[PDB]
């Protein structure tokens, strides 16, 4: 069915977690727990603390999300 | 440092000085052998390229030994503490940064030279300035034992810094 609400916000990369896990302080708002898009692993892209990526946001958790966008 | 004696000497008029500074005269070198062979001493070649050859009558051995000494003693007791380097990355966390400012502590306490440098491979955006606010931190952190001498600079791939102990 899928819930359309999938939330498409930018953010600054700010840190480096583990296991393809990155803090990444948004430009709307907060930092999130935001692990790597699977079609990014996919085609390598390392991602490094300190890039605009677009986050894939649920409104059910905002504070969790997914990087979408590699730079 | 390092000469000949005696008879390896080439030269046949040699200027002849005693062991305390006694100006024999510019002599034949047979002459020289024979004071030195009385002496208990021996004749050195103390100024082979010099206007007549400059031979000294001395103990060429105790004199060898002498200059050991004096070398060694006083070359090791001037002996520079060398550069210590510390790499570093980009992302690093607080355990490992804490070990290594320690580590910087030790070496600066020792008396030597700090090399502290960052390494990077590639994308150098967020490269300079994550590395500057690492570096300049640590030597924050040191500025009660340490100065910095070489301001944040960049080598290519790399980010160094060289710090000196406050008191030497
Ligand atoms: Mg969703």
């Amino acid at each position: 069915a899928k819930e359309k609400d999938t939330i498409r916000t930018e953010g600054v990369v700010t840190e480096a977690l583990p296991n393809a896990t990155f803090r990444v302080k948004l430009d709307s708002g907060p930092e999130i727990l935001a692990y790597i898009s699977g079609k990014m692993r996919m085609h390598y892209i390392r991602i490094l603390p300190g890039d605009r990526v677009v986050v894939e946001i649920t409104p059910y958790d905002p504070t969790r999300g997914r990087i979408v966008y590699r730079k | 440092k390092e000469y000949l004696t005696n008879e390896r000497i080439r030269a046949k008029q040699v200027r002849v000085v005693g062991p305390d500074g006694k100006q024999l005269g510019i002599m034949d070198t047979r002459e020289a052998l024979r004071l030195a062979q009385e002496m208990d001493l021996d004749l050195v070649l103390v100024g082979p390229n010099a206007d007549p050859p400059v031979a000294r009558i001395m103990d060429y051995s105790k004199w060898r030994y002498e200059q050991q000494m004096a070398e060694k003693e006083a070359r090791k007791k001037a002996k520079r503490t060398e550069v210590k380097s510390i790499k570093f990355r980009v992302k690093i966390d607080e355990h490992d940064y804490q070990t290594k400012l320690g580590h910087i502590k030790r070496f600066l306490q020792e008396g030597h030279k700090v090399k502290v440098t960052i390494m990077f491979r590639g994308r150098e955006v967020a490269h300079p300035e994550l590395g500057e606010r690492i570096l300049n931190r640590v030597t924050e952190d040191l500025k009660d034992l340490a100065v910095v001498e070489m301001k944040p600079e960049m080598l290519g791939r790399d980010m160094n810094m060289l710090l000196a102990p406050v008191k030497v």
